[PDB]
């Protein structure tokens, strides 16, 4: 598991109902959270979007400031 | 512009010795945001909250200055307002209103609110949101922990910025477009309000018995949570909850529009909350 | 700005003539790629570069827009 | 900042309504990119293409706007040019040149092009690339499908941006260069490579790697570089030299558009009109 460095982009195989190139953490949170295969197949983007939001909600810090519109 | 920031403040900070203008100081908490005290305005009797900031040794500051510039020119009875600011030595003092009493949170868990009571606080919250929005402000954290209740039953919205942070789990209140990292607007507060209304009637948060990720997933796809007994609620209330919890952002009701909603007309007097607030303050500590 | 991509390290074992730490979908792809064992040992890095390129094209919803030089 | 998006537009959009300056509208395609029709300029009779897009419901708007800023100050005869842009109600109408005829692809599969003919199309494509590269644009998709042929034999390059689509993504990208297919950093010379591949396609009557597995073909491009020609013997020494300058794996040794315009191969070209009977026979075999 060593030598050549590469980047892999996450994918979702609609026929097999499974994400591909999923980083270890994400794969772990997914099966333990009980997000079913059918739900994943139903809206894979949302599932990835929610995984993102989740693991980002560990970085940003509590210090909240005013938020404005566009 | 570490010297320019100190110049801008001078054009905003007010004159006077806060140590003279306020009395009966009382240390409430202390942290990275500075030291906070509750106090009273000697002349008017107005009870306040004073945040004494480390200044020089504190992160980004012209954002804090930006809030001051925004809130000092706008006031509303339904939000913790900015009163004054001072410069005492190497520090910055920000004075905000301080409402005594408790949190809607404590009132939700220890007692049982009715549709009349729920409708009353929703109107007050809607007024605050309509006001904050017209000022290009997105709260983003509308929930039972951020609405203050005076023993009066009066209602104030807090924690919508740095200056108005709470003086002293899962995103259950966040909208679908937020939990899915989409571009969002003011209406995410309408969504949060719906969730809050739901919490009040249930006397409990949305996704308590659910894993975090799954809850986020449910919010992103199902939208509104499940009520233990949807039938009990009335038609005007459910209709209200539906205008608030519509996933299609633009079909979702806005604050202004929602003021005109029939559900509010059924509102009881805020004074109707006094015994609930009182009863709630007995337990928790 | 794909927060949906991550760095991985894959190696190659000249003795067995097999990649190590190969993403499962990349392994299945290589299996029916018709790329021979010899060809794989002759240029392992090229095999992985090619799989990464395939992955990046399969998982992007890239509409084409005008692209410029650096 | 969907507020400035309109400021930019109204500062480059043209005054007047397309329903007046253009006529004989006839719908072509229909998709997310918009609704494209084939109209004519009332005054000059210039044949054009109108992409009636979905305004506020169109993703990257600052990109399209930037495309129009680049191609509005620069025109060339060997590319589909930008004519005008309008604001019809809520929409943004982009006006592009339109060329009747067919595509090099249909000519290639239906007929047998000789060296003089290939040389002619190569010169025109190289002129189009020299232009695009001078304006810092990399095409990335130089292939027969994207070269429009006038019944005239005239040549126009298309598909180098959003405002110039059809007015492939399955199988193998047989035209891409070794540095593209191995995801290395690349530049304008990837178009020179694709040009060399288009030339091989033209002389063979079909694109290379046709019976190859997508992954194996990619691996082959990355290592072998050039595809296996069917009848090398038949190619003249000048044409082979030309191909070799286009298909050098070493980017620095690979010729650029400007250098190749001076190549001897281009000098034995036949007039573009030599293509006419090929284009006709192709479009009659329907296409």
């Amino acid at each position: 598991p060593s030598d050549f460095e590469h980047t892999i982009h996450v994918g979702f195989d609609a026929v097999t109902g499974e994400f591909t190139g999923m980083p270890e953490q994400w794969a772990r949170l997914l099966q333990t959270s009980n997000i079913t295969k059918s739900e994943q197949k139903k809206n894979p983007q949302a599932v990835l979007d929610v995984l993102e939001f989740y693991n980002s909600k560990k970085t940003s810090n509590s210090q909240k400031y005013m938020s404005f519109t566009d | 512009s570490d010297e320019e920031i100190l110049e801008k403040l001078r054009s905003i900070v007010s004159v006077g010795d806060p140590k003279k203008k306020y009395t009966r100081f009382e240390k409430i908490g202390q942290g990275a945001s500075g030291t906070v005290y509750t106090a009273m305005d000697v002349a008017t009797g107005q009870e306040v909250a004073i945040r004494q900031m480390n200044l020089q040794q504190q992160p980004k500051k012209e954002l804090i200055i930006n809030e001051i510039l925004v809130m000092r020119e706008n006031k509303n009875p339904n939000i913790v307002n900015y009163l004054d600011s001072y410069l005492v030595g190497d520090e910055l003092w920000v004075v905000m209103e301080y409402l005594a009493g408790g949190s809607l949170t404590d009132v939700v868990t220890e007692t049982c609110m009715d549709e009349g009571q729920i409708a009353a606080v929703c109107r007050e919250c809607l007024q605050a949101l309509e006001f904050l929005h017209s000022n290009q402000v997105i709260h983003r954290d509308i929930k039972s922990d951020n609405i203050l209740l005076g023993m009066d039953g009066s209602v104030k919205l807090t924690d919508f910025g740095f200056c108005a942070q709470i003086t002293p789990g899962t995103p259950y209140w966040m909208a679908p477009e937020v939990v899915t990292r989409k571009a969002y607007g003011p209406k995410v507060d309408i969504w949060s309000l719906g969730i809050m209304a739901i919490e009040m009637i249930e006397g409990e948060p949305p996704y308590l018995n659910e894993n975090p990720l799954r809850a986020l997933y449910l919010i992103a796809t199902n939208g509104t949570p499940e009520l233990q007994n949807p039938e009990k609620l009335s038609a005007i209330f459910r209709d209200f909850l539906n205008r608030c919890l519509d996933m299609d952002v633009e079909k979702r009701g806005s604050a202004k529009e929602l003021l005109q909603h029939q559900f509010l007309k059924i509102a009881k007097p805020l004074s109707s909350l006094t015994p609930l607030i009182a009863a709630a303050k007995e337990a928790t500590k």
